[PDB]
C-alpha cells in the first residue's frame, strides 16, 4: 500500500518533467532513470524535485510522510500561490480569478 | 449532481435487465457508452480519478457492476473460443487502484477469471 | 431604450457574424480539386501537404460468422459467396443452390431457402415498384440461375421470405453476374457477355436488352444516371431521362483511353499504375453538383469523371470527361475490394492470401483547405475481404458546425473472421482522447490541437463538452473548461482603424450559438401550409418550426444559459 503511494508520487513527478521541461537537458536523463525503477522517498526528494523547484510535487511527497513544522506549509502553499498568479500574467484579471 | 444520478440509475438499470436477460452485445456496447469503467488500458487512471468523486448509489453497486463487465468480456472470449486480454487488464488495474475495499469474494472471482484467459 | 437600443445593436453583429459563417459554410469536390473546366484535369497526390498528416477508427468490435454458417461450410464444394445487405442488416451467404440470410449485427435470425435446383449465380435486393405488391412485401429477392430470373417476395414481421417466387423467367442461357436497381424499383442484370438488361415488371414480368463482362452497375438515384464497367474497363453510361424511365446508351470510354489520357496528364508515372479499374462509383449531386463517377485502380489511383459540362446542373448525361486524377499516399498494393462513402474511401488489400490490410482515406481533417487535405490509416484484419458494406443511417455544412448535433459516424467493415466496426471520431472525440489521456486539462498536445483548428473553433469544440450532461464526462467536464479558459488567448487591440479581435472565446461562443440553431436567426416564424379537407382546400398558418426538434433546441439553449451563467461572473 505504501508502495504503490510512493508508485503514484513518481508518476506525478515524471509526467510533471515531461509537461513543464522539455526544454530542460537533463529531462531525458531523469525521465529514463525514473521510468527504470522504484525511487526512495529522499531520492525523489532531493534528486528531481528540489532540483527543479516541482512546489506541487513537494506537497504531495511531504504529506505522504507527514512531517509539518509550520513555516513549511505556508511557504509552500504561497509560493504555489505567487506561482500560478505570475503564470497567468498574460490572461485577463477574470481569467486570473478563475484559474 | 441529482440529475445525473438519477439518469445514470435508469440506464444502469437497462443495462443489467439487458445483461439479465443476456443480450450481451447490448450490454457491452451500453457500459462502453457509459464510460465509467475504464476498457483500455490509458483510460485507467482517469476513470480511477473519478471514483474520487462519484455519488454513493453508485459506489452501492460498482462492486457488481465490475463483476458483470469482466463476466460478459470472459464469455466474449469465451464464444471467440469455443483485446479482450488488454481490455481485461485495464479492468485488473482499476481494481487495484481503487481507494475502497471491494468485498473478498469478488476479488476472488477476478483474479480467478482474468487467469483463465 | 438605450439599453433595448444596444440589444438590437447585439442581435445584429451576432446575425452579421452568423451569415459571415453560415455563408463560409456552404463553401464543392470541384473547387476542392483544383479542376478549372470540364477539359482541364488536374491531378492530386503527390505532395506531402496534401497528406500532411489521434485515433481516428474507432476500435474493432469483432463479431463471429454464426456458428450454423462454419458448421454448412463443409458443404460447399461447388461455389460460395457471401454479400453484406445494409438497410436490413443481413449478410447473405450463397452456397451452390442455396441462401442463406443472417443478422449481420448479432449473428441471429438465421433464415434458409434451398427452394433452387441449380447454382445460384447472382443476387440481388429491390424496394418493391410503388403499389405493384401488396403492403406486407417489404422487399423482393432477386436471384440468377445458369438458366433463369427467380423473384421472391420478402416479408418483415422477423426474417419472412415467401416460400414460393413471385416470378419466373428466362436468363437465355446467359449467366447474370450483378443484380441492382434503382430507386424506383427498376431492375437491372449484367449478363456475362457484357449485355446490360431489364426486368420490366408490372401488376407481368419481362426481360429486356437495352445494349468485356460488366461486373458491377452504379446507379445514382439522384441523377437517374446508370455507370457499367465492363471487365477490360469499358465504362459505359446510360441516361434513364429527367423522368428515370428511359434507358439509352450516351457514351463509353476504353480503358486504355483511359490509360492514355493518364499517362498524357501524370507524365512522370508509369501508366500501368493507371490500369485496371477496379471500382467505379456514383458520387452523389448532394456532396457535388460537379463530380459525377469516382474510379478506384487496382493501384489506388484515384480518378473523377464528369458526364455534363460544369455548372449545368439540368443537364442529363451526355459525355464521360475526366477532370483530376487522384495518386495515391506513398504503399497500397493488391486492391482486391472496396467502399466509398461521403468523402470516405476504404479499400482491402491482399497482403497474405488469408490476411488483408484495410486501407482509409477521408477528407475529414481540414474540410476548409484549399487545396484537399485527407488523413488516412492502414489496420489489420483477419481473412480474405469478401465483402465490405457500409451502413446506410438516416450541400451541407461540414463536421466542424453541426457536430454539437449529429453523432459520430459508425462504419462496419465485414471480413471471414467477422464484422468490425468503428467510427469516424468528430473533433469532439479528437479533443476527448486527447484530454483523457494526459488526464488532465493541460498538456502541450493541447496547445497543439488548438494551434490546429484556429483558436476560434477550437473554443466552440471545446464548450461542446463543457455542457455534455450524460454522466460519462462530468470529470472531463470540469477539465475542458479550464482548456477553454488556458488556451484561447487574450482580448486585445489590433491597431491597422482599430479593429477589435474578440477572444477566441467571444466568437467561439457565438458561432457555438448560432451552430445551435442558427437557421432560425432569420428564417420565418410562420408558414401557411394548404391541406385538401375533402373537396374544400384549408389555408391554415402553421409553425415553420416542429415541435421535438425545438424540444432539443431549447435543451440545448438552456445548457448554453447554464454555462454561460456559472462564467458570467469569472469573466468580470
Amino acid at each position: 500500500e505504501e508502495k504503490l503511494e510512493v508508485a503514484r508520487i513518481q508518476l506525478q513527478i515524471q509526467e510533471t518533467l515531461t509537461r513543464q521541461y522539455s526544454h530542460h537537458s537533463t529531462v531525458g536523463d531523469a525521465v529514463s532513470q525514473l521510468d527504470s525503477q522504484l525511487m526512495d522517498i529522499t531520492k525523489m526528494f532531493g534528486q528531481y524535485a528540489d532540483p527543479f523547484r516541482l512546489s506541487e510535487c513537494k506537497l504531495a511527497i511531504i504529506h505522504c510522510a507527514g512531517h509539518s513544522d509550520p513555516i513549511l506549509v505556508q511557504t509552500l502553499w504561497q509560493d504555489i500561490i505567487d506561482k500560478e498568479l505570475s503564470d497567468s500574467m498574460g490572461n485577463s484579471s477574470v481569467d486570473r480569478m478563475q484559474s | 449532481s441529482i440529475n445525473s444520478t438519477f439518469y445514470l440509475l435508469l440506464d444502469l438499470i437497462t443495462f443489467f435487465d439487458e445483461y439479465h436477460a443476456g443480450h450481451i452485445d447490448l450490454s457491452f456496447d451500453v457500459i462502453e457508452r457509459l464510460k465509467l469503467v475504464p476498457l483500455s488500458q490509458d483510460s485507467v487512471e482517469e476513470r480511477v480519478a473519478a471514483f474520487r468523486n462519484f455519488s454513493d448509489e453508485i459506489r452501492h453497486n460498482l462492486s457488481e457492476i465490475l463483476l458483470a463487465t469482466m463476466n460478459i468480456l470472459f464469455t466474449q472470449y469465451k464464444r471467440l473460443k469455443g483485446v479482450l486480454r488488454s481490455q481485461a487488464r485495464a479492468l485488473i488495474t482499476f481494481a487495484g487502484m481503487i481507494p475502497y475495499r471491494m468485498s473478498g469474494d469478488t476479488n476472488a472471482r477476478l483474479v480467478q477469471m482474468e487467469v483463465l484467459m | 431604450p438605450a439599453a433595448s437600443a444596444a440589444m438590437q445593436e447585439a442581435l445584429e453583429g451576432a446575425g452579421r457574424i452568423i451569415d459571415r459563417l453560415l455563408q463560409e459554410d456552404r463553401a464543392d469536390l470541384s473547387e476542392l480539386l483544383n479542376v478549372p473546366v470540364h477539359t482541364c484535369p488536374t491531378i492530386s497526390g503527390v505532395s506531402e501537404m496534401d497528406y500532411p498528416l489521434l485515433p481516428e477508427i474507432s476500435a474493432i468490435r469483432r463479431v463471429p460468422l454464426p456458428p450454423e454458417l462454419i458448421e454448412q461450410f463443409g458443404h460447399m464444394q461447388c461455389n460460395c459467396m457471401m454479400g453484406v445487405f445494409p438497410e436490413i442488416s443481413r449478410a447473405w451467404l450463397t452456397i451452390d443452390s442455396d441462401i442463406f440470410m443472417w443478422n449481420y449485427e448479432d449473428g441471429g435470425d438465421l433464415a434458409y431457402y434451398d427452394g433452387l435446383s441449380e447454382t445460384i449465380l447472382s443476387v440481388g435486393l429491390v424496394k418493391p415498384k410503388t403499389g405493384i405488391f401488396q403492403p406486407h412485401i417489404r422487399f423482393l429477392l432477386v436471384l440468377s440461375t445458369p438458366v433463369d430470373i427467380v423473384i421472391l417476395g420478402l416479408s418483415f414481421a422477423g426474417m419472412q421470405l415467401l416460400p414460393d417466387p413471385l416470378y419466373s423467367l428466362p436468363t437465355d442461357n446467359t449467366y447474370l453476374l450483378s443484380i441492382t436497381s434503382t430507386d424506383n424499383g427498376r431492375i437491372f442484370l449484367s449478363g456475362k457477355d457484357g449485355c446490360l438488361y431489364e426486368v420490366e415488371y408490372q401488376a407481368r414480368c419481362r426481360k429486356i436488352n437495352h445494349s468485356d463482362p460488366i461486373v458491377q452497375i452504379a446507379i445514382d438515384n439522384s441523377r437517374n444516371i446508370l455507370y457499367t464497367r465492363s471487365e477490360k474497363g469499358v465504362i459505359q453510361v446510360y441516361d434513364l431521362g429527367v423522368d428515370g424511365h428511359g434507358m439509352s446508351r450516351v457514351a463509353s470510354v476504353s480503358q486504355n483511353s483511359l490509360v492514355s489520357a493518364a499517362g498524357n496528364i501524370a507524365r512522370t508515372i508509369d501508366r500501368n499504375v493507371f490500369k485496371p479499374i477496379i471500382h467505379i462509383s456514383v458520387i452523389e449531386m448532394s456532396e457535388s453538383v460537379n463530380c459525377h463517377l469516382l474510379a478506384v485502380t487496382h493501384t489506388g489511383v484515384r480518378f473523377y469523371f464528369s458526364t455534363v459540362p460544369f455548372k449545368q446542373p439540368t443537364a442529363r448525361p451526355c459525355m464521360l470527361a475526366l477532370v483530376h486524377v487522384r495518386l495515391p499516399p506513398g504503399k497500397p498494393s493488391k486492391v482486391h475490394k472496396a467502399l466509398y462513402n461521403n468523402g470516405v474511401l476504404l479499400m482491402a488489400a491482399s497482403e497474405n492470401e488469408d490476411n488483408d490490410m484495410l486501407w482509409c482515406i477521408n477528407r475529414d481533417s481540414f474540410p476548409f483547405q484549399k487545396p484537399m487535405m485527407e488523413t488516412q490509416v492502414t489496420t489489420q484484419v483477419d481473412g480474405h475481404s469478401w465483402a465490405l458494406s457500409a451502413v446506410d443511417e438516416q450541400t451541407d455544412s461540414p463536421v466542424i458546425i453541426q457536430q454539437h448535433m449529429i453523432p459520430p459516424k459508425r462504419f462496419v467493415l465485414l471480413s471471414a473472421q467477422g464484422s468490425h466496426i468503428f467510427y469516424k471520431l468528430r473533433p469532439v472525440d479528437q479533443l476527448r482522447h486527447l484530454l483523457v489521456s494526459n488526464s488532465g486539462g493541460d498538456g502541450e498536445e493541447i496547445e497543439r490541437f488548438f494551434k490546429l483548428h484556429q483558436e476560434n473553433q477550437a473554443c466552440a469544440t471545446c464548450l461542446i463538452l463543457a455542457c455534455s450532461s450524460a454522466a460519462s464526462d462530468r470529470e472531463v467536464s470540469s477539465w475542458a473548461a479550464r482548456a477553454f479558459f488556458r488556451y484561447g488567448g487574450e482580448a486585445q487591440l489590433r491597431v491597422q482603424g482599430t479593429e477589435i479581435v474578440f477572444s477566441g472565446k467571444h466568437n467561439g461562443i457565438c458561432i457555438y450559438f448560432c451552430r445551435i440553431i442558427g437557421n432560425i436567426w432569420d428564417g420565418s416564424v410562420a408558414v401557411e401550409n394548404t391541406f385538401q379537407s375533402g373537396n374544400r382546400e384549408v389555408t391554415a398558418i402553421d409553425s415553420s418550426v416542429t415541435p421535438q426538434h425545438l424540444e432539443s433546441v431549447l435543451k440545448e439553449l438552456k445548457g448554453l444559459l447554464e454555462f454561460l451563467d456559472r462564467y458570467s461572473q469569472f469573466t468580470a
